[PDB]
């Protein structure tokens, strides 16, 4: 429902005037880890009709599982110790788009290996 | 560990962009030199996932020799990869990239105005300095909240 | 349709999600007054909207988006890539045919593939040229489709 | 013959208008898609014989890439083309021909309007008996009679 940049946005005016830098490093990884999902998505594109080294290609593909599982984890931290209703609502907006990405991403991984 | 250097610099050249851009993330974490001028070539990716994730691969190596690289990133046809490179220019710290950022504070997308404007604050300078106390005194929006703090905090 | 107005208005919000949208619904309108704006769409700083805009163009059948659209085969991603050769190849205009060949040069597989697609539908002598040099010395998913070609096409 | 095709959309570029007529006449017969686009062009012609014609033909084709095209010969100066134009609009049966069709509601010319009418009947839907309860309800004349006969059959 909510714009990924608008979530961007949100979090970054949150980043001025406030001393969290577990803020930088919670919005980099979310920007990194929703892009991920868009190219998981074009590479399966690009196999076609589904036309993968076992270990090594499907353990970079499963780090990312944990990746996002912990940022998912560290918004909700963040989310449980706010008492700003903005504030809340831009961390359940990011929680939102943030668990359509860890779904695409092991749908995509199933797929790509 | 000293041959997954040479792996991931291959891996920079592989057809598959995903591959690409494991290659360019993986070569930002481990820190190694060898890796500035493979990432500069990078830049200028067919695929703007792997343009972004080497401009931050480059911001995590510091190394001068991306500045200028960087700084042509700014005029990237991908917002991402221009926000990416303002994060890495202001990271390295080099002041050549100053102006190319001042420039890039009059941007269309908001985000990369933000990137570069906060790219700034963490640089520093006298430069820097005169355009926060324009921003100050003429900007609006998001741009005057991000100027008139850079005054109540840095100086 | 009467959302005509507002939809290429969006084509500047500053949300990308915004300016897809709008771009999405243009197409699917079919009306004229929308072609200049999605033309200069293609320009637009992200990629995902230009991609939006080129398949736009495509289902609209204006022949004044084919050459820019043709432009776009040389933007910096290369999906922007592929889709401008898909919407070149639903078109059907002649004057893509010998960009579309330069296409096939690309270092991308998915662009080769989208401009052998593209120069199929299209047809023609110069088509089946291409398609013959294909069939001998291509690859991938560009030699599949020249290949079925030449067993449906004749002389 | 696919061979006579191929001359016919050359003649569409002859000197002579009868020559390009009876090129466009005669690719609508043969209802090759590879003549959609040289027709689409033929609409701008400088005869506007070659201009009606070329309408009629892209009509007996059926292909959806002359809807857009069609819509904008709703506009020529001639209403031989305007309403030739709605009857191929009417042929193809596009919904996005909906909308510009009610605005030909209210052509100059008596003829170009009821054709018109009859191309939304064809096409039908709610879009469509929406224009007709009004052309019903305040309309006079021809369009007050065929739009009371809509509701009476509920076309």
């Amino acid at each position: 429902v909510s714009s990924f940049q608008d979530i961007l946005m949100r979090m970054s005016k949150m980043q001025l005037g406030s001393s969290s830098e577990d803020l930088n490093g919670i919005i980099t990884q979310f920007e990194s880890l929703k892009l991920y999902r868009d190219s998981l998505g074009e590479a399966v594109m690009r196999m076609g009709d589904l036309h993968n080294r076992n270990g090594k290609w499907r353990e970079q593909l499963g780090q990312k599982f944990e990746e996002i599982r912990w940022l998912i984890e560290e918004v909700r931290h963040r989310l449980k110790i706010t008492e700003n209703s903005f504030e809340q609502i831009t961390f359940m907006q990011a929680l939102q788009l943030l668990l359509e990405v860890e779904q695409e991403i092991r749908t995509f991984s199933f797929q790509l290996i | 560990d000293p041959e997954k250097v040479e792996m991931y610099i291959k891996n920079l050249q592989d057809d598959s962009p995903l591959v690409r851009d494991f290659a360019a993330n993986a070569l930002g974490k481990i820190g190694d030199e060898r890796a500035v001028e493979p990432l500069i070539k990078a830049l200028k990716d067919e695929d703007g996932y792997v343009r972004r994730t080497a401009a931050l691969a480059l911001g995590k190596i510091g190394d001068e020799r991306a500045v200028e690289p960087l700084i042509k990133a700014l005029k990237d046809e991908d917002w991402q990869v221009r926000a990416q490179a303002a994060d890495a220019l202001g990271q390295i710290g080099d002041e050549r990239a100053v102006e190319p950022l001042i420039k890039a504070l009059k941007d269309e997308d908001r985000y990369v105005r933000w990137r570069a404007a906060s790219a700034l604050g963490k640089i520093g300078g006298e430069r820097v300095r005169a355009a926060m106390e324009k921003l100050a005194e003429t900007g609006t929006g998001f741009a005057r909240k991000v100027a008139v703090n850079y005054l109540e905090t840095h100086k």
